[PDB]
């Protein structure tokens, strides 16, 4: 996957996340392979990726930029509301291409 | 979208320009431009704010930044803003400057 | 999908949305088409998406444009609170048009 | 259905709604005959809408006019709580119309 | 049903809500009809609305008088809180008269 | 029932409420008529209320007062919380007196 | 029952109530007798109140001079809370003279 | 039951209450020979009040001296919140003479 | 049982509730008896009050000192919240001397 | 129906006539009509407001509008209602302005 | 029952009599009666009130009516309450009116 | 037990005696007793009340009797307790009466 | 069990509490006695209680010190906040030790 | 168990609580004892307290310093929540050595 | 172990000794010693306490007793605690009293 | 795992936490090995760790910077409410690879 | 186990909690075997303790410097919230390696 | 990590230096070092802050240590802070030192 057509998904407009998202965006593509059973891969023999993956990694890669051991967190006048798991909706993205391991 | 910081403002310094025989004038020259959010005082702060000598007018939250001076000002929406006492960074962890400032007519430029 | 029909169901008059939705719409289009197995064909061959399809597919987007790790913030006189799933009615929006995987 | 005659069951007197009425209108009606699996078409072959849809495509069009990632917003002094489902009462207005799909 | 009716049983005195009223009346009479399939005729093939229905049908018009997407409201010195479905006991308002589809 | 009754059963001085319960309480009569398929009629065919019955029109005239959309309202210093529903200790009034329908 | 024996249960010294309890009170006699299935008789054919339907009585009308659709009410020094259902212990004072409908 | 051993039960030293305790104290006294099925009668043919009748009795006589409509109630800086129910573990003292109807 | 012993296992040393513990604690031991179905007495026909009897009774007097239909208060500085039913572990203090009535 | 502005006010500019000699007569003219929400000021801000030069009696809220200004003047219900401070846009958001006023006598027109 | 308004107060104005010769006296005559709820103000508002020219000494609650005039005065319970400042209608939705007032001694007739 | 009013207080007035050529002298004489709770004022109150002309010591709460006036004085634990302004019936519903006061001294008698 | 050996388990220095700790702590073994049907007499026929009853009768005595119907207190700048039952921890020290009624 | 090794568990310095520790800590390995049925002893009869049970006495004589009827307490800045039963952490240190009753 | 009152502290009066010729000499000699809780006051009591012209630096909280006086003084921690005011009895129920105060110097001794 | 990959991934640019990370990882890597009874070798012998195992160490290790003791802390402005569980969907990470222990 | 390899994987950098380390760690490491009934003895009769064991005991070492009877703690402006119990994923460690008890 | 106190901060003293005739030179001189979190205070705190004589700019949050004195001084980021006024340790219970300072320029050193 494209790093700048996941930073066009995600409306990120500088590079401040640039080194974060070339290294986290590969390992959720190869995750996205292994959790389905499935390479991905057409007729001719060349890897395609559908869009429900596409959107599955991207956001994937939005919430992984949050603290993991942390629920809420509050500074003078700002304050923030973290989610806890991945949401169902986004995990679901997953579900029409799941094979059986062999 | 819901973005933290919506507008975009225009930091200015106070500088000195010498050519050719001796010469006095100083200019407000840009220094550079930022993400921000710039919001009216709330309805509570405003009877705070009018028993001082100097009333406050806007709050201006920005990403945090070294370069900015509590001698600049700032341009925001065709307007300047004067800044009244020191810039502070939230709880000191270096992540969003709060500024406090008042409106000072119109910019040309 | 066309970008300024989805604009005018979303009621935008500006154009700070365009790079995003512009990325989002195919995706969510062919996800639509994935996640039903219906390719959306009529008599002639032709590609016909239907209206609920439609509906969704704005909606889905409008859903999207929150950031995915956080369920609340405030600053100082603003504050949010986010929806962490898509409701169960904007994904009722795919049901009378569900086929069988082959 | 009638733009003037949703915005009279609405209570909108301006015309700041009508670019998605028209929109947003055409293709509720439309799903509401997807979804009862019926054409609504009289004896003389004539489609004839009964009041229970038009009171369901009012109401769901005024529901569609929220954000869809949106529960709560503040504002200084002003504040809003959304509803993030149709309720059923609305959504049972399309009930005595059902037919099954062949 | 005659609209100065319903604004006596619903303590109304000016005429801010005649728009709404006389397009929202005869719409819930009709609903009233297709939903407890009963067209509501006497001996002599006159209309006689039962008074049941005809408490349902000005309770019904007060409920959809609010903003379907909407659970709260704010303004400084005013809030509001809404109801979000129709009560069971207005709902109970056409049970004595509900006949079976044919 | 007589206006002037109800009036003393709900410690009402005025005239504000007149001309809703001359609407109300005969409508509330031949419903709780139709409700319990009772026309309450005596040994020498005259028409005989009986006394829960008149307790429960009461009642129900005072609760339908209310606007049907609102649970909770507040207005600088006063602030008002709503009953949803008709209390099951009303509605069991009508309890002794029901037939079956035939 | 007599009324100013009601007056002394309730702990009632002036004479605001009267035109409520003179209405309130004989409409409870009978709704006990209705509700018993119990005309209440001794030997003789007198009419005896058990000290039970006295009780009860008397706290019903007590309850009754709430308005009905209200839960809670507040004036920038005094506020209320108002119960909504008679309960239980109340209601059971009629229990011990129970007897079937024939 | 005397009514000076119920005051000093209740730890009541004035006459505030006389008119109130005169009038309910041999009532409940009868609810409990109404309740239990059980006259109290000794072997001599006296009456014998055992003492969890009058321990039931003097708490049932402090327990009504609240208003029955009202569950919380706020004057400036006073405030109190009230039982709804009488407890059960004064309602349980009268379980030891507990005999079935004839 | 002795009323200075009952004062000295609640921590009283003042002679205001003298009045009301000489009219409740026989009563209390009375009602154990009843409710045990044990009137205990050792060998020599002596009578001889458990233990955890005592325990029970002087826990109940102290318990029934609150009034009876209240479970908050508050004056301006001071506030109480009230237990509404006497605990468990107090009520367990007749368990190992029951018998079953005969 | 529960409307957030359920009240209709005028907004007044003072402007120059001139003609045929010289002249100096200004005119309060009306320039608008909006919805709006007049609210007069709550009981704990009254105690607030009663320590100032000029104690604010009514709160104004109305749907956002560039063309409201400082100078300008409101009628409603019969009544002048003139304007202390600068017109506030909540949150800078541009959705809803607040103006503080306060009563000024009745109007003729 | 639980009334909103459980008392009973009387509105007078300031009116001329004149007979005769030439005639300068004037009478606080009644207007008109109502239900209202006399309320005592907070313990919290008491020290708020005591920094005032005039300290208010009752909040009286009544429902909306346009006769109430700022320059009448109220009979309550044998004592006469004068205002303090403007009638305020509770958010301007012309249902309960507000009065400000404080104690001036037994009342006469 | 726990009782709303654990306390006893003394009322008394000043009333004139004069006997035989002519006597000026006026005595403090009791007029009732009545339970009460005597509370002194909350840390919060405390620095409210040292903003005052005569600072308020205590909070008295009785119940409502009508013989109780402004000029009157209070005996409680062997001291003298001056009344500072009026007594307050609580939200005029005459359950409570609230009386502010302050110590002077001790009593002899 | 000695006064003193209780005084150093639960960390009481002045005498405040002795006149209460010499009438609870026999009750208190008196009641384990009768609790677990076990005199605790060992092989030569001396009494020998064992710890756990040692540790019970302690956190016992210091439990019943407070007021049996109160669950919290308030009092200017003070606050109380106390336990309604013996925890479950304490109870179950008695439970190597019991044995069967006979 | 010695009293300087619970100490260097417990982190405590100074001597405040050595009388509390010198009565308490013998009594919670009775206990232990008592409650596994399980007298500690290796191959030549010596006794050999395990890891787990001096982990349990340490945090178990910690546990006990707090007051058994308090759950919670506030003096003007300061305030504490207590914990009201021993958690199922440090009562499962036990598990490994427990043996049945003979 | 969690005590209410984990201090020691020790109440001193101002008492006369004379001894010979005639002697005015006044000595702080200890009273009693009572467990207490001495605390700073919070960070919003800081700015209400600075606008008083002797500000409080602590409260002491300790169990009732009759004995303490408003003349007294306290040894706590080596330092000098004088008091402000009048000691307090918590709501009139004689179970804790609290003591204002501010420290004045070291103590010898 | 490489120090400065998992520094990449969890955004973090200065050297505060490499005396954590570089005792922490290799500690989670032999985890993950055990805990899927899975070595990861590829066919050469060598060793390949997946994805999934490299994702779940490194939210792993930033989940454990937290203090184990602790769920929320306060100072004066700022405040922290930290997580106590590991979520479950970083838990599925290591689930395609699981083995079964022999 | 070390104790500076616990320091390093707990983030301490001074010697204030030496001295509890020192006696903490050791215990803990045997209750770990006993807990598994495993000694952790590889192939040549060498100790050899697994990762995961140690992961658990440099948790479990920093769970037990709280306080064990107290969940909350305020202090003016600093406040704690601590946890009750040791979560499952700290505990969940010890699984790979449990044995059954010979 | 989430460090309680993430700051390093440098406590300095105001000590003599003679050497050779006779010498007045006084050197703020270093003590020790501790770790601490500098706080600038919070938006409500700011007004309250500015009615007094020394306006205060930063709270220093660090643990307990005897060693501080009110006549000391932080470095902090290469700036002086000067201590206001007398340092607190919160609630008596000696864990955590609160210290109230304002900004006196940049460091040389």
């Amino acid at each position: 996957m494209d790093i700048q057509r996941v930073k066009r998904l995600l409306s990120i407009t500088n590079d401040k996340h640039d080194e974060y998202l070339t290294e986290m965006v590969p390992l959720l593509v190869e995750f996205a392979k292994d959790e389905c059973h499935n390479p991905f891969i057409d007729k001719d023999g060349n890897e395609s990726i559908p869009s429900g993956v596409l959107i599955f990694v991207a956001k994937a890669a939005q919430f992984y930029m949050t603290n993991a051991g942390l629920t809420g967190r509050s500074m003078d006048t700002v304050s923030y509301n973290f989610a806890t798991e991945i949401p169902s909706t986004i995990l679901k993205k997953l579900n029409p291409y799941r094979k059986m391991a062999r | 979208m819901y973005e933290e910081f919506p507008d975009v403002i225009t930091f200015q310094s106070y500088v000195e320009q010498s050519n050719g025989e001796g010469g006095k004038t100083y200019k407000w020259v840009d220094e550079f431009t930022a993400a921000a959010h710039v919001q009216p005082i709330s309805q509570e702060e405003y009877y705070k704010a009018q028993q001082l000598q100097t009333p406050i007018g806007y709050n201006i939250y920005t990403p945090y930044d070294d370069r900015i001076d509590k001698k600049m000002r700032v341009i925001y929406r065709g307007k300047i803003v004067t800044f009244i006492g020191d810039p502070v960074d939230l709880s000191g962890l270096q992540e969003i400057t709060r500024i406090k400032g008042k409106e000072d007519g119109a910019y040309v430029g």
